[PDB]
């Protein structure tokens, strides 16, 4: 029940921030062009 | 398997005739030694409890009497004693000087004092174990103690006479509490010049380390509070037998403000090092031990040390003697021998809780489990009038915690509930080493209860709170002593409360 | 001299008889007609000119009727500046293999601590590079610091970074003392401090040695050593470190590893010493065989000892009473995990029992302790939603909880770091981070300022800038 | 509407499962505590008198 | 230290003891020569219901009474005593040349105080327990004896066989638990002279019915009455939890099968009762039937019905007190089940001690 | 056969041994009887007792290992004698209490497997109301 | 090396000490070496039957307080020698069989402080179908 | 006790387990001293199983594939693995129910209670109170059985079918009566 509870939550939450972080890596560069390498 | 009088540099006059046992009942030889321990072959006629003296300048207590040795515990190290050392009694049991002389000053377990400043004057020299008073001699609990701490003064109210046991884990807030509820009585004492509404504080400390002992001392000096205060410090380098000592040598120098018409807080700081001295010193004089390797002598101990705590009647003079004793508990579990030995003792519980430091909630009392025997009778009418509500809504909050993190989907008479709580929750926050008086908490808390914080940010309720009391104190200071003198909130001072909430609420802004 | 003769062993019990004389407790006995140097220690009286002794090497060999000298004084340590750069036993021996001690003075091992009129000094903050440490626990320069954590958490290799990055600077010296902690390690640190410059040995053509320089001085105990030499190595240690603050009046460095192993060589003997047990099996004699070290380990105003001791935890219990104990004793405090080392954050303190005496807004400003509490009070809301994410999921919490939950990911990410000597497990290079980029960084986390970055940016880097081109890199090769 | 009253049926289910589990731990962790106390008792008492 | 009554001085015929409470008698009934665990610290009106007691068997049964306190408070004591001679329990009337005269009262007092060492702790109890003996053998008398706690009196044992160095048992227990309690308990009985009922308070440490000490005193206890804030929190009082309380003399063969059926009823009705409280917590009082509604009414009127004042509490509130035998209340209870009184209205049964009261309060309030 | 709670636990230890040996004249004569110890474990508290103030080594919750044997001499006397030993019989009921239903004890255990059978009562049962409150699936023969 | 359960305590408790001193010769001799001690529990158990039947008082679950002494004198022998000592080696890999996978005991828990690394083998996983059954979370080096 | 170049003892010791405890001492040693091993459980027995082994804490040496053959070790395994990953449901089983599972989950605890309950046989000395007559069973019998068990060719019958029938005949006779 600990064991099972404790990797059930870790592996929801690293699914739900991976892609959210797909997400935002998507989106990163056109918003904050400042870093983007391209125009530098 | 042989008795001290039957070594073989005795046996060689007891054989030889020699009947030189004129040797007093004063004087006896050292026999064995070890790890505080000392055993003599004399001395009969000495009493359990008493001093002896050894030939270089040590001394110590007899505390095992049997029927061929004496038992004594060294307040020092072994390595004075060796191989039949004469030891002399000193012919007075343990005892420590009382008066008016020791407020302001740190002294070890025994009067000696350890500042630095000074020798103590003391005329008068009391006995360190003594019968506690009885039953006729004391009082009900019919004043309070305390300003300073919002949770306290109004859901676990502190008496004259009364025994709340501090009760949290390891950094938790406890001394600060302790130091708070200290320096809060600056302004009684100063604000009087009669000896009989004062209270002065006495704090005990066992097991501590001399680098926070000096950091308490170094505060007190800072906002001028050793002036009605003084600390017995028994630490960790100090013997067991010292260790042990300390919360009675204070309870000592509390009976004299007791029996005199005044009236004391003592405050011991890890009992549970006292029970471990206690259990240190057992194992050693080979006494047989319990579960957890404690004596039976434990609640008795604590008992003795306890009982006297009490509030005396006034043919006695009227005067009490409060205290406040300290345990860290290692898991929260207060099933242990010694907790549950204390709160069988003890007249309250203000239990601290760790997951509600690291919250922002500091101080971090738990008002489910804190609880207070004597409760309202301990309480001005100023304080009833609102903590008689507040409890009921936080015991509501409490029923309706875990909706919290629902509360979007739930209905009203359901959200109101968890917005005074939380609202509360964030008014009963408080700074380290600022406590504030009964007057500004009644006010506080009254523009907490009547609902003038629920359409708030909590996050600016200290700022409301801030402001609230600068304004009330730059403007209503007639309101404060009429609160301070009359120890009610008639209904023109509640008039007049709401004009001045109503005034400061136009006069500022806030974020919902 | 006197003399005295063996009546009986018991393991490392040794007891003495005397003809006339006896010595007083805790003094130092010599052996005599053995193969190598054997030292007794009395600790009892007994009756009848018998004493009781603690061996601090091995009894084997022994006979009774063997001949004994009292030397008149306890186990004295040799000391100066001659100590610096060499590696001393208990009894002061060296065992590096490199001379004898030309030292021109000694100290007893046991000492009375400073008096409470001797006070301590100001609360000086001490800059470790570390983030989680210089942020949620600052060390104290002049306090005790305690690193609490069972196996396979990072003690060792925490407190070899803190060499490297504070002993280094330190214009003061320094001290280690290993108790019963593996050879391995005890090899491995004296070839890291002779590479980087904490040791300067210099051979002679002449066969002698200079080791000038070395501002560090070496001592242990460690497990092939017997009790009685665990338990007294840390005092050694503590004269060595005494000597350079009260005379010299220089600050100090104390690094200690695996005192809980003192405890345990106290345990080991206390029932053959005629004790009654206490609790769970350690001793009666804990608590002030425990105080005495530590009150002695204390700053006062004629030098400073800041002191770090590493405390394995068994089982991951706290409430053993060895820790218990411990932790009345230190200013500063810091308990490693298993459930975040798992995680890979290394390294793996725990933020919500990691505590100090010094994070109060007085003494660090309120722009530190205001963040400090918000972080806390982040990792707190978080830690309490882990069952409703267990049970329910990320789809019944509010967006207000989901922000949350990432930026307390975020800065648990975050506040790992590589260390300089983790490079041989992660290859990874060191970093130093200063406090004020670590409180720049977790206030723009905590105001929303960097919301728009992903997680596995916040990871093994020691600032804003090596994130945000993470970042550019994870969507480069995104895209 | 199914979909929700199922899920309550469910929340009870579990919390009278939950309720059952208590009570079986508990009584558990006092026989533990129970058999804790005996064990350290015995120890100490042995220790004491194998002396 | 008596030895306990034989085998042919012992009373075969058991019969209740008559009170004066209603729930007691209805739901708990008591017992001569029995023991009755009380399960219930402050905030409930303990003592309250200890001097109700204690003046209704001294004014029915003409028995005296004894109050035991094993290492208790010495500030609740004097609360104590000066309750007592509030209450009038104690006449201490002042005399000309300055001493007391200790007239009519109710109940000796024998304090073992917290200050007091291992062996007053243990044989405090049994000083108590020979001065009721006296009360039972010569004088001839029913007489009452309340204990303050029974887990003290272990204590005390355990610490007195650990400084004679008796080995432990299971739990740091003495070796001699179950004797020693045995040598007290067997005297709490009856006999063919007079009686002495206990009403023993108990400590269940660490909510650990299992501890030796509670799993030896349940085997002596024939019956148990808990207490709880929960319902004092409601007004009302005495604030018996009608549930959790048991008896062993509720067997259909010393009550007569119309006890027994009245008080299962009752509890079935307050079961019941419980279980549509935590549905209307969730579905609101809206979706009942007219069944549960009437089961609601009658289950909060009989809640209230079972309250009742107090002689002693008199002079605290003024509202006198009521004495309530057992056939009236199980005709009060008969009625209020069959639905006869569900037209009364819920606040005449609330601090009433009988229909007679309650039908003259609702006459007289819906004016 | 009384031996109350007030009886010295010696006395309390032995009337169990007493009664079997009464029985045993039933046994040996050819008649045929019963006996009810109706409390066993108070029998095994009084030796624990009788052992810990002998100073005897406790074992698991301070029982001595002489319970088994202790119970065992006890119980092994109920029997059914053969056609040339007249043909007698005793048979045997102890009684043994336990605490929350636990048969995982060690008292329990120590004389499940000493007996030939198994009665087992509920307080589930005895509170509803079935009386006898006899199960079914425990109790066994 | 075997010291089985017939041989005597005194033989179970010198038998890996006897194959650390056969492991010194290769050790010193320029060679490498390793050494399985099977059933390392076996040698706290022959320490404590000694030293209970030598009357010497106990510790912690019945054994002494140089377990601590007896395993670091055995394992500390393990070592790799310089290239002036020949540059031999002795590794070492203990063997321990825990109770209800209960590694919070005295023995456990000192000899996982006094090694450089796990290896845990779990029952779940021998029978879930992993053989070796080697949880490499756990496991460390 | 041990075979010999002279003769050979088989041994069977019956071990108590005083308080149901399997970490006391003396089976703690004993476990080390044999080389076949059944622990017979209360929780199993509870559930009229009999005999009432677990046969997880069971175990043995003669197991292997070098001993007997590689269908009978696959088998074993395999029916080992069904029984731990049935174990390691229990706990969400009790809670929440098996509704919660996915359709793997719930082939795998049909297929576990199945076998379970076929891992039970009624023995001839039973029969005074048991009624029932023994079934010897072989072991190629058992194979088949096991085999198909986990192949799936026994789903479609019910689970108390399984019980008290030895071989596989019997279960399917049973089935059909019981379809009435
Ligand atoms: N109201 C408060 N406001 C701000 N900080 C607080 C407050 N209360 C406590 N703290 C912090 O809690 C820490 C410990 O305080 P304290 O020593 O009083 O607790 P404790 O549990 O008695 O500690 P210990 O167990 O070491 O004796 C301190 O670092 C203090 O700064
Ligand atoms: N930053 C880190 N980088 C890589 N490995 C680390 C790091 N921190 C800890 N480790 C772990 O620290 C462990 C070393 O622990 P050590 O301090 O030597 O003994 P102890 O277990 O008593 O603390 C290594 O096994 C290693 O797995």
């Amino acid at each position: 029940s600990v064991k099972f509870m404790d990797q059930k939550r870790s592996g929801e939450e690293t699914v739900y921030f991976k892609k959210e972080d797909e997400a935002l890596l998507r989106n990163l560069l056109a918003n904050h062009p400042e870093y983007d390498p391209k125009y530098s | 398997k042989i008795s001290p009088s039957e070594m073989s540099r005795l046996l060689e006059e007891r054989i030889a005739g020699w009947k030189t046992q004129t040797s007093t009942e004063e004087v006896g030889r050292v026999v064995s030694v070890g790890d505080g321990i000392a055993r003599l072959f004399g001395l009969e006629g000495v009493q359990a409890g008493e001093l002896v003296e050894f030939q270089n300048g040590m001394t110590g207590m007899a505390l095992n009497l049997e029927t061929d040795n004496v038992g004594v515990v060294i307040f020092g190290d072994d390595r004075s004693v060796l191989e039949g050392d004469s030891v002399k009694r000193t012919g007075r049991i343990v005892d420590v000087p009382i008066g008016p002389g020791l407020l302001g000053r740190v002294v070890d377990a025994l009067g000696n004092p350890i500042d630095g400043k000074g020798p103590i004057p003391a005329k008068e020299r009391r006995r360190v174990e003594l019968k506690a008073p009885g039953i006729i001699p004391r009082k009900s609990v019919h004043e309070p103690m305390m300003t300073g701490l919002k949770c306290v003064d109004a859901l676990v109210p502190v008496g004259r006479g009364q025994r709340e046991l501090i009760i949290g884990d390891r950094q938790t807030g406890k001394t600060a509490v302790a130091v708070d509820a200290i320096i809060n009585q600056k302004e009684i004492n100063d604000s009087t010049d009669d000896e009989s509404k004062k209270l002065y504080c006495i704090y005990v400390a066992v097991g501590q380390k001399r680098s926070t002992v000096a950091q308490i001392v170094k505060a007190l000096e800072q906002r001028d509070a050793m002036k009605y205060t003084t600390v017995v410090a028994a630490t960790a380098s100090e013997a067991a037998p010292l260790q042990f000592l300390a919360p009675y040598s204070g309870c000592a120098m509390g009976e004299w403000f007791r029996d005199s018409g005044r009236h004391c807080v003592i405050i011991y700081d890890d009992l549970s090092k006292q029970a471990t001295a206690y259990r240190q010193m057992s194992l050693l004089l080979r006494r047989p031990p319990g579960r957890e390797a404690y004596p039976g002598d434990v609640f008795y101990l604590h008992s003795r040390l306890l009982e006297r705590a009490a509030k005396m009647g006034d043919k006695s003079g009227g005067g009490s003697l409060t205290a406040l004793p300290v345990i860290e508990t290692q898991a929260g579990d207060v099933s242990a021998y010694i907790p549950t030995n204390v709160i069988s003792i003890t007249d309250g519980q203000i239990f601290l809780e760790t997951e509600l430091f690291y919250k922002g909630i500091r101080p971090a009392i738990n008002v489910g489990l804190s609880v207070s025997r004597v409760g309202s009778a301990a309480q001005v009418k100023a304080m009833k009038q609102v903590a008689g509500t507040m409890k009921l809504e936080l015991a509501q909050y409490r029923e309706v915690a875990a909706f919290a993190q629902f509360g979007s989907d739930l209905d009203a008479s359901t959200r109101q509930l968890l917005t005074r709580g939380t609202a509360l929750t964030e008014l009963l926050k408080q700074r380290q080493y600022s406590p504030m008086k009964n007057s500004v908490q009644v006010c506080v808390l009254y523009c907490g209860v009547k609902g003038y914080l629920d359409p708030l940010d909590p996050k600016e309720i200290s700022r409301f709170e801030s402001l609230f009391i600068d304004y009330i104190n730059a403007n209503h200071q007639d309101i404060l002593k009429t609160i301070e003198t009359e120890k009610e909130l008639s209904e023109k001072t509640e008039a007049k409360l709401r004009a001045a909430v109503d005034e400061f609420v136009a006069m500022n802004e806030f974020k919902k | 001299t006197n003399h005295g003769r063996i009546t009986q062993v018991i393991g490392a019990v040794v007891d003495v008889h005397f003809d006339e004389q006896l010595p007083p407790i805790l003094n130092s006995l010599e052996v005599q007609g053995h193969t190598n140097r054997l030292v007794l220690e009395v600790a009892q009286h007994l009756g009848e000119n018998t004493v009781r002794t603690i061996a601090m090497d091995a009894t084997e060999g022994l006979v009774r009727g063997q001949k004994v000298v009292d030397t008149g004084a306890p186990i004295q340590v040799p000391v100066g500046v001659e100590t610096l750069g060499r590696i001393m036993n208990v009894i002061g021996e060296p065992v590096d293999e490199c001379g004898p001690v030309p030292a021109k003075k000694t100290y007893s091992i046991h000492r009375a601590a400073p008096l409470f009129a001797d006070q301590s000094t100001e609360p000086g903050l001490l800059q470790t590079g570390i983030k989680v440490v210089d942020l949620l626990a600052p060390y104290a320069k002049g306090g005790k610091i305690g690193l609490f954590g069972g196996a396979g958490v990072g003690k060792t290799v925490l407190i070899m970074e803190l060499i490297n990055n504070v002993a280094n600077k330190h214009g003061g010296f320094s001290v280690f003392a290993g108790v019963g902690e593996r050879t391995r390690e005890g090899n491995d640190l004296y070839h890291e401090m002779m590479t980087t410059g904490v040791i300067k040995r210099k051979k002679l053509e002449d066969g002698k040695f200079d080791f000038t320089g070395s501002k560090a001085a070496l001592v242990y105990g460690q497990m092939n050593e017997p009790p009685g030499a665990r338990a007294r190595v840390a005092l050694t240690a503590l004269s060595v470190a005494e000597y350079f603050r009260d005379e010299q009046g220089q600050d100090v460095l104390l690094f200690i590893d695996n005192i809980y192993r003192f405890t345990q060589a106290g345990s080991e003997v206390s029932a053959l010493l005629g004790r009654i047990p206490s609790a769970v099996g350690y001793q009666p004699t804990l608590a002030t065989d425990l105080g005495q070290l530590q009150e002695r380990i204390t700053t006062t105003k004629k030098g400073s000892i800041t002191s770090v001791q590493a405390v394995y935890v068994p089982a991951d219990d706290l409430t053993d009473p060895a820790p218990a104990t411990t932790f009345a004793h230190l200013d500063a405090t810091t308990v490693l995990s298993r459930q975040i080392a798992e995680l890979g954050i290394y390294p793996a303190v725990d933020p919500l029992d990691s505590t100090s005496r010094m994070l109060a807004p007085e003494i660090v400003g309120q722009e530190h302790y205001d963040t400090a509490r918000a972080t806390q009070k982040l990792l707190q809301d978080y830690k309490s939603l882990q069952d409703i994410i267990a049970i329910l999921g990320m789809d019944e919490l509010s967006e207000e909880d989901k922000l949350v939950v990432s930026r307390a990911r975020k800065i648990q990410r975050f506040l790992s770091q590589p260390f300089t000597v983790a490079e041989v497990f992660t290859g990874k290079p060191g970093r130093f981070v200063e406090l004020p980029e670590t409180i720049k960084s977790a206030q723009t986390i905590l105001r929303g300022e960097c919301d728009d970055l992903p997680e596995m940016a916040f990871y093994m880097c020691g600032g804003l800038e090596e994130v945000r081109s993470k970042a550019v890199k994870m969507a480069q090769e995104a895209a | 509407a199914s979909e929700q009253s199922a899920r309550m049926s469910a929340m009870d289910n579990a919390s009278t499962n939950a309720g059952e589990m208590i009570s079986s731990l508990t009584l558990r962790y006092n026989r533990a505590r129970q058999a804790k106390i005996t064990t350290e008792l015995v120890e100490i008492i042995s220790g004491a008198n194998a002396l």
